[PDB]
RNA sequence: AAGCCAGAGGAAACUCUGGUGGAGGUCCGUAGCGGUCCUGACGUGCAAAUCGGUCGUCCGACCUGGGUAUAGGGGCGAAAG
RNA sequence: AGAUCUUGGUGGUAGUAGCAAAUAUUCAAACGAGAACUUUGAAGGCCGAAGUGGAGAAGGGUUCCAUGUGAACAGCAGUUGAACAUGGGUCAGUCGGUCCUGAGAGAUGGGCGAGCGCCGUUCCGAAGGGACGGGCGAUGGCCUCCGUUGCCCUCGGCCGAUCGAAAGGGAGUCGGGUUCAGAUCCCCGAAUCCGGAGUGGCGGAGAUGGGCGCCGCGAGGCGUCCAGUGCGGUAACGCGACCGAUCCCGGAGAAGCCGGCGGGAGCCCCGGGGAGAGUUCUCUUUUCUUUGUGAAGGGCAGGGCGCCCUGGAAUGGGUUCGCCCCGAGAGAGGGGCCCGUGCCUUGGAAAGCGUCGCGGUUCCGGCGGCGUCCGGUGAGCUCUCGCUGGCCCUUGAAAAUCCGGGGGAGAGGGUGUAAAUCUCGCGCCGGGCCGUACCCAUAUCCGCAGCAGGUCUCCAAGGUGAACAGCCUCUGGCAUGUUGGAACAAUGUAGGUAAGGGAAGUCGGCAAGCCGGAUCCGUAACUUCGGGAUAAGGAUUGGCUCUAAGGGCUGGGUCGGUCGCGGCCGGCGCCUAGCAGCCGACUUAGAACUGGUGCGGACCAGGGGAAUCCGACUGUUUAAUUAAAACAAAGCAUCGCGAAGGCCCG
């Protein structure tokens, strides 16, 4: 698994081809956004709910948006 | 304090093999085990790693000498007479 | 609650020890104790000033 | 306390059969068999016996898989020689070649003197 | 291993290819890593330099004597040996050496040989004192060694 | 072993395979002279040859 | 055991003492290997050689798996045919 | 009628010997015609982690797993079974084989041989059938240009086929779930190695800057010329790539045994916080259980360095348990590298686990709540990593395979949004064949058998204790070893005790008994000076209450002269005979009190001395009557032999 740091390179990475889905979990302190690729699960921690939930919003269309509650 | 009166180093073989044949070793052992000056480095620690083979640990130099002692009187020796003889040839 | 009667000292005696004296304390192990707390004490009082490199060597040499 | 058994039907405390102990998620101890350690490069000079310095200590068959940086150091001879043997050899060309036309000087002049 | 004598690796160039040509010489004695040996006619008189018998004096000893010429050494190499080159005569082309059984033996003057004694010193004075090294000693050499009457 | 090639399998394989009784409609035949099978083996009482 | 440190006694030569060190086909003794005695048990046995206690050795000429080589007047034998 | 006759059958013996090695069973119930033996529950015990536990190798071959039967078999029985019958069960790129060589085996050439053949393994061989390189052509064809095909030139010693290890070498799979029986193989989820990609999959790198004539307010643009096979650091070396062949060099693979230390982990121990149990006659904030984070990445600790720079050290210094190190560059200061199995993070909590509840889908990876916490110690045990030593007339594999360097034959473009090329990032495709169940042993193997024998390994808790000893216990396992019941005669086998005497017994102290641990004393002759030696001999040993000694961490200021009740410098001070607080292992010594003199209270655990003979010692030996004084041994001595040779095979 890599773990992103920026919004931006997860935004790209998201649409990519290979792209299978992106899991969203909540947890008590932070949002995780593990998007699928073909060889690793790229997850992107956010800490705040405010820029979970624009992330949220401003993930690509036709894909899988699956989120684990 | 002195541990033993006269065995010293052959007190490892305990009684057996005889006296005479402690004795005998001790000095080889002795020679054998003990640390030259190396000739190439100035360090004492030129020490033997196999029969007839001395290495430095210092300089990592090699050299090929006598079964118990670095070098032997018959190696000395013959040395000093194929240099005469060299200085003989040239002269 | 016999450790805690043995760390008081009870059921160590004379007749309650039956390996030998550097059998239940090896003697290298409290010369290795001992080395490693006065070479401690010692080079501490050296970056102290207490003492100098000349007093610190004769004595670790002690 | 919680014992152990092998994973593989290689039975004997080998050299190939070296494991390490693992906790797992699911709370259990288990075998990890573990690959051999590996050995930096050793100096082509033959003489000084410390290994290479700047090369990663790996198992030969995983210096394929490598990137070319990892496995040398920018220098000449750099992940084969020392650094302070390859100082000696350039002094020693160096100055076996300033000697060599030193000789050829000397006997030019004693061929000049005849 | 079943040898009282060090061996020296030297190696040399090839003459006719770019390559190195490795070499398994017995050790003369008093020979070094990272000392320069020379082998052949033109060879100086030194420890380990290899030259033909015919060219050196009439007192010099050998190491590791050609039997034959062509060769390689065949006479003095266990440890501690040395030959010794009694005589020439030109003519013929001879050469009369002693070798260590103390007997005189008549070779061409071709025959090459190391200069000095072999290492490995004195090693048969330390008594071996027990079975157990005698065990150990020729374990590496053969089975020949606990000898039944 | 667990470890076999595979011709010691198949070699097992048909001995088992033959280690069954006769079938029961074999003793309606007609001059049938069959009552069991003789060549029953059990693993304990018969090793076999390999 | 060697090697090493300190102290003391000595006019010297040197000696003595206390530590440290950890050698050895070293000792006691597990597992292992072996097999002394009871001339014990058993002796149509558990066993076509086993069992109990007692024993020898237990860093080495040590114990042991697998792979190999040596075949009958031949092998192999620290040797008892 | 005979032949210790051959084959087959049958008696007495005789309901006899016997079903006695490894402590042990009991109560109730279920099923069932039937229970000492099955199953469940409750007790009492045993193995006691060097197991009667959990898993493998060899070997077995279906014994594995369900259901059924009750003939035979399981030396009593059986409702049970490793029996019998019917069905079922072994899933792989990454676990092995497969590949490599080892000791060795073995063709071909050659030699021998009546001959099947056997000798030999580089030797009496024209032993390379391969190659990016260049040329000559076929333009084979998307005939631009690049790929094939034939020949020639140049280069090319594995110098020898081949086989040989399921424990050696050998890239790369882990976590969770799942079955009646399979899983590192199935499912779920996370990775990873190798191979391929011609038409080139995408990016990034190469690589895109200077000079001059000008335009142009500047900035910025047009033309021309010139570069451009990366860059940084004094250095160790670093950065994400970083053109390059034949050839050469080197490394890894690739190394013994033993000792002592140090780091890390797993386990063990202690102090708390939860959750669930246990005791509660009295006491017990108590006793027990439980209290996760894989591979692979990134970061940071930690360990190591025989790596670098400054500098120049005797009044020598640094330093270890030991050592050892230094003008060939110490100490000190600052760096670099390797390992990183430890911690954090992605994986990750969604899973797992512990508890508390709620639904149903006859046999839900159901749903939900809470929790999965904070610490401390160590000559502890086991792995592992590292450092430093010792020992050797012993020096402790090879080869596949992979890599780095040297060199520069070549190739690439004319300044373009460029080329050759790329060990950089991501993407695409594939990984065939065989093994895989189970037992692995007081019942799945060998010994005629469910045989007290034999049979190679891995893991390893608490107490006592020197201890992987013995004894007791927890996890896990079992039912006492192919039967039970009732009695307690002789004789036995195994184990004890015995007044007084103490070897009078006997071939003979055979057997048994005495001694035994540790502490403090004390130890002779003789000696090869090492030993003898635990010589011999003597005293002590419990319990309880104390005392003393033996460590580690922090903090050692005279203060507003001031504001970033807190600091940047200093007027403003003297722990310097060292204090203050905090924390923590066992060990040793001394004392008092005390018990019916008993205290190594079980377990563990040397009888001793004086001589004689032999063998020096340690070692070995007649598997199955001889373990010895026999053999071996080091030491000593002799003999042959300079290779067309000595000894030996054929
Ligand atoms: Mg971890
Ligand atoms: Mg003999
Ligand atoms: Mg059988
Ligand atoms: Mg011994
Ligand atoms: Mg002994
Ligand atoms: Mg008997
Ligand atoms: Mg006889
Ligand atoms: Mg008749
Ligand atoms: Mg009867
Ligand atoms: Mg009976
Ligand atoms: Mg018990
Ligand atoms: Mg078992
Ligand atoms: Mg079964
Ligand atoms: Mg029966
Ligand atoms: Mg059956
Ligand atoms: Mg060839
Ligand atoms: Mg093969
Ligand atoms: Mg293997
Ligand atoms: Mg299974
Ligand atoms: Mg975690
Ligand atoms: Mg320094
Ligand atoms: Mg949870
Ligand atoms: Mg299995
Ligand atoms: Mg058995
Ligand atoms: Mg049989
Ligand atoms: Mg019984
Ligand atoms: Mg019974
Ligand atoms: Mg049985
Ligand atoms: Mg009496
Ligand atoms: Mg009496
Ligand atoms: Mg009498
Ligand atoms: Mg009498
Ligand atoms: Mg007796
Ligand atoms: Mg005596
Ligand atoms: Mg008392
Ligand atoms: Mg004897
Ligand atoms: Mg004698
Ligand atoms: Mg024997
Ligand atoms: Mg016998
Ligand atoms: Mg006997
Ligand atoms: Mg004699
Ligand atoms: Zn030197
Ligand atoms: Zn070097």
């Amino acid at each position: 698994p890599r773990k992103i740091e920026e919004i931006k390179d997860f935004l790209l990475t998201a649409r990519r081809k290979d792209a299978k889905s992106v899991k969203i979990k909540k947890n008590k302190d932070n949002v995780k956004f593990k998007v699928r690729c073909s060889r690793y699960l790229y997850t992107l921690v956010i800490t705040d709910k405010e820029k979970a939930e624009k992330l949220k919003q401003s993930l690509p269309p036709g894909l899988a948006v699956k989120e684990l509650k | 304090a002195k541990r033993t009166k006269k065995v010293g180093i052959v007190g490892k073989y305990g009684t057996r093999y005889g006296a005479s044949l402690r004795k005998m070793v001790k000095k080889i052992e002795i020679s054998q085990h003990a640390k030259y000056t190396c000739s190439f480095c100035g360090k004492t620690k030129m020490k033997r790693r196999a029969v007839g083979i001395w290495h430095c640990g210092s300089c990592m130099k090699t050299v090929a000498g006598g079964a118990w002692t670095y070098n032997t009187t018959s190696a000395v020796t013959v040395k000093s007479a194929i240099r005469r003889l060299k200085e003989l040839k040239d002269q | 609650k016999n450790t805690l009667a043995r760390r008081k000292g009870r059921h160590m005696g004379i007749g309650k020890r039956k390996g030998t004296a550097n059998a239940r304390m090896p003697e290298k192990v409290t010369w290795m104790r001992r080395m490693r707390i006065l070479r401690r004490l010692l080079r501490r009082y050296r970056e102290s000033k207490k003492i100098d490199r000349h007093m610190y060597h004769s004595l670790y040499l002690k | 306390v919680q014992r152990l058994t092998y994973r593989r039907r290689l039975s004997y405390n080998t050299a190939s059969n070296k494991t390490r102990l693992s906790r797992t998620p699911g709370n259990r101890i288990v075998y990890l068999y573990t690959k051999k350690v590996g050995k930096a490069p050793k100096s082509a000079c033959g003489v000084c016996p410390g290994r290479l310095r700047g090369v990663r200590a790996v198992r030969p068959k995983v210096l394929m898989r490598l990137s070319k940086t990892k496995k040398h150091v920018s220098r000449a001879y750099g992940g084969s020689m020392c650094a302070k043997c390859v100082r000696d050899r350039i002094k020693r060309a160096f100055l076996i070649e300033e000697q060599k036309i030193v000789v050829k000087v000397l006997k030019a002049q004693a061929q000049s003197q005849k | 291993p079943g040898r009282g004598a060090p061996l020296a690796k030297v190696v040399f160039r090839d003459p006719y290819r770019f390559k190195k040509r490795t070499e398994l010489f017995i050790a003369a004695e008093g020979i070094h890593t990272g000392q320069f040996v020379y082998c052949g006619k033109k060879a100086q008189l030194n420890i380990g330099n290899v030259l033909p018998v015919g060219t050196m004096p009439e007192g010099t000893i050998v190491c590791c004597l050609e039997e034959k010429p062509g060769d390689r050494g065949k006479l003095a190499r266990a440890s501690g040996n040395y030959a010794t080159v009694i005589s020439h005569n030109p003519e013929t082309k001879k050469t009369r050496v002693k070798l260590p059984s103390g007997s005189k033996k008549v070779i061409s003057s071709a025959n090459r040989a190391v200069v000095g004694v072999v290492a490995g010193g004195g090693r048969i004075d330390k008594p071996i004192l027990k079975a157990g090294r005698a065990y150990h000693k020729y374990k590496a050499k053969r089975n020949c060694w606990p000898r039944v009457r | 072993s667990s470890h076999k090639t595979f011709r010691i399998k198949r070699f097992l394989a048909k001995k088992q395979k033959q280690n069954r009784p006769i079938p029961q409609w074999i003793r309606m035949k007609t001059g049938n002279k069959i009552r069991y099978n003789s060549k029953r083996r059990h693993w304990r009482r018969t090793k076999l040859g390999l």
